[PDB]
């Protein structure tokens, strides 16, 4: 869950859409005031960062190990196990027996090859043990398998419909809302301009007024100042 | 959307503090247009 | 680790940025009122 | 998970702050260019 508590006046549905030129200016602004803002590493949105391999309960050295051998692999995607051997699991030839060989060391070669002619018998004995276990009840465990499969395929494609189902929802009832809300904003801000330039323009013809007001005011003084003279 | 369902109330208050404010003032426009033409109509009085 | 150091980049810039917001509030409403009290002086011709 | 919800809660309320920035930038821009206009005119 989010833990930013920072609130905009942002009502992208009712606010006009920025033009791109000053869209750019305004990350241009932002990156500069973020380049005079020092970086705080240690703030308390951020999230713990990750801790590292060997500290962790999780990973054993064996796997710290393989995740070092890994890394040090410049390529890690084609980065590949040391195999087995399968020469060894590859069928065996007929040896060569010397004849400056001695008895010893040739029975000695022969029975090692006897090791891995009847190992490699017994592995395919298995081999075909298996394969007519698949042939004859492989298919139906292959529809059960495809059939659990999809099902968990359509529990995923349902869980994502419904959170798609709530964003559609979402958005829709703030739409609505917004625009509301819009409205009476826009009301509110075409009645202050016209009240700011109504008030400018009264003020100036009560100014202009005011001219004439104190133009008789000095009407009157100077006929005051005159009757006093001539009285 | 919670964050902008506070911001959208306080603009209410914030625009609507304006509005009245302004509202105000031209009434109190008003209020010195009619000392001002009383004013004149009285010297129109004084004069005449 | 990747997206974790973008997310500090864009803790960053969302801190820088509503740092800025509060600047420009402020001098949104310092603005707007002094228009709001823009009264008419006497427009008195240059004699 | 959660990195990846918090960044993308980060870079909405991001893109929320920069239409805030250029809201904030055209109120700004039309409130001075009208004064500036009214102080040079005055005789409205």
């Amino acid at each position: 869950m989010p833990a930013i508590t920072t609130v905009h006046e942002s009502l992208p549905y009712i606010d006009p859409e920025p033009t791109p030129e000053q869209r750019a200016a305004a990350e241009a602004l932002i990156a500069e005031e973020r380049a005079k803002v020092p970086d705080d590493p240690y703030h308390a949105l951020l999230p713990p960062p990750l801790p590292p391999l060997n500290e962790s309960r999780h990973l054993t050295p064996i796997l710290q190990n393989e995740l070092a051998r890994l890394a040090s692999s410049p390529d890690p995607q084609a980065a590949k196990m040391d195999a087995l051997d399968f020469s060894r699991y590859e069928a065996p030839e007929m040896p060569s027996i010397d004849s400056s060989q001695s008895l010893e060391e040739t029975a000695s070669q022969l029975w090692e090859t006897l090791k891995q002619a009847y190992t490699a018998q017994a592995y395919l004995s298995a081999r075909r043990a298996h394969l007519a276990l698949l042939d004859t009840h492989g298919k139906n465990a292959w529809l059960i398998g495809n059939w659990h499969l999809e099902g968990e395929v359509k529990a995923v494609e349902k869980e994502l419909a419904e959170t798609k189902r709530e964003i559609d929802r979402v958005s829709l009832a703030r739409q609505g809302m917004q625009e509301a809300a819009g409205a009476e904003l826009k009301s509110l801000e075409e009645t202050w301009k016209a009240g700011v330039g109504r008030v400018l323009e009264t003020e100036a013809a009560a100014e202009k007024l005011r001219i004439e007001v104190l133009e008789e005011r000095r009407r009157l003084a100077e006929a005051q100042a005159a009757l006093a003279v001539g009285n | 959307r919670a964050s902008e369902e506070q911001a959208i109330q306080r603009r209410l208050e914030a625009l609507r503090a304006e509005v009245a404010f302004v509202s105000t003032r031209e009434r109190k426009a008003q209020e010195l247009y009619r000392k001002l033409r009383d004013e004149l109509e009285e010297l129109r009085l004084e004069q005449a | 680790a990747r997206v974790r150091e973008e997310l500090a980049t864009a803790l960053y810039q969302h801190d820088a940025a509503v740092r800025v917001i509060a600047r420009l509030t402020r001098e949104r409403d310092e603005a707007r009122e002094a228009l709001a009290r823009l009264t008419v002086t006497g427009a008195a011709p240059a004699a």
